[PDB]
């Protein structure tokens, strides 16, 4: 039993394997906004849009 | 040994000749599948590359400025996709599928032809020639003091020596100030545990996966032996 337990000990005393985990977050924002306000105002003859 | 080589092989994305495709970039775009990366996904791109080579290497541009009198930057072509293949569309655009290797491919990125290079685990034992001595700059990490291992770019005079000698030891030069006598600070090299494994692309710098034995060294430090 001593010897068998020794073998189990050999199996158990194994280095735990570390891994480097690299998770990367990428955010991309593209924004194009165009606004045109066209104005025609005359109070001389009261025509104004 | 093979696993160490496998880690480098995972880090082997940087290639030479940034100038060539800076002069002729293969322009990628596409919102049909609006991604900045994918595995097998479809991107489109404009250039003869669509007409010609089905595979290609996606590289972002870094610059390694050495020889200040010559003031030359031999850049770094960081390979974004592991691979890709094409279908041809009219308009000189192409629709490609992407085998991705951890590097997002900006939707507006620069594409370059595929250049397969054979690397072996036979470099593991090392090729140490002391005469080769030079500074280190331009790590993709950009972080000073990176340790355990990293992909570094040895400098150009260092690069020619590298053409002679593959392996070298790490040195971190630290300035010591005569605070209570003169205030003058003298830089002193401190030999650092850990050595570089160097793979050299002639006509460019040396791409070296350095294994750092504890010592964290700045982005610029003396690699020597």
């Amino acid at each position: 039993r001593l010897d068998e337990l020794r073998r189990i000990v050999s199996q158990l005393d194994i280095p735990v394997r570390q891994v480097m985990i690299e998770a990367r977050i990428v955010e991309a924002n593209v924004g194009y906004d165009k606004s045109l306000g066209v104005r025609w105002g005359g109070a001389y003859h009261k025509g104004n849009w | 040994p093979l696993d160490k080589i496998n880690s480098f092989l995972l880090a082997n994305r940087i290639v030479d000749d940034e100038k060539t495709f800076t002069s002729a970039p293969y322009i990628v775009a596409g919102n049909a599948e609006r991604i900045v990366s994918g595995t097998g996904d479809r991107i489109y791109a404009r250039g003869k590359f669509a007409d010609g080579q089905p595979a290609y290497g996606i590289f972002r541009q870094g610059k390694v400025y050495i020889d200040p009198k010559t003031k030359e930057v031999l850049g770094i072509n960081a390979d974004d996709i592991g691979g890709g293949e094409v279908v041809a569309t009219e308009g000189d655009v192409a629709t490609l599928a992407l085998t991705r290797t951890t590097q997002e491919v900006r939707l507006g990125d620069r594409l370059f032809p595929t250049e397969e290079r054979a690397v072996n685990s036979t470099f593991m034992p090392g090729e140490p020639s002391r005469e080769v001595k030079g500074e280190i700059i331009d790590v993709p990490r950009g972080v000073t003091q990176i340790g355990q291992f990293d992909v570094v770019t040895l400098n150009r005079g260092q690069r020619d020596g590298l053409a002679e000698g593959n392996v070298l030891a790490i040195y971190k030069v630290g300035e010591t100030v005569r605070d209570r006598v003169t205030g003058e600070s003298v830089k002193i090299p401190d030999e650092r545990a850990g050595l570089l494994m160097v793979f050299r692309t002639y006509k460019k710098l040396s791409y070296a996966l350095v294994l750092m034995a504890s010592r964290p060294l700045s982005v610029t430090d003396r690699v020597q032996n």
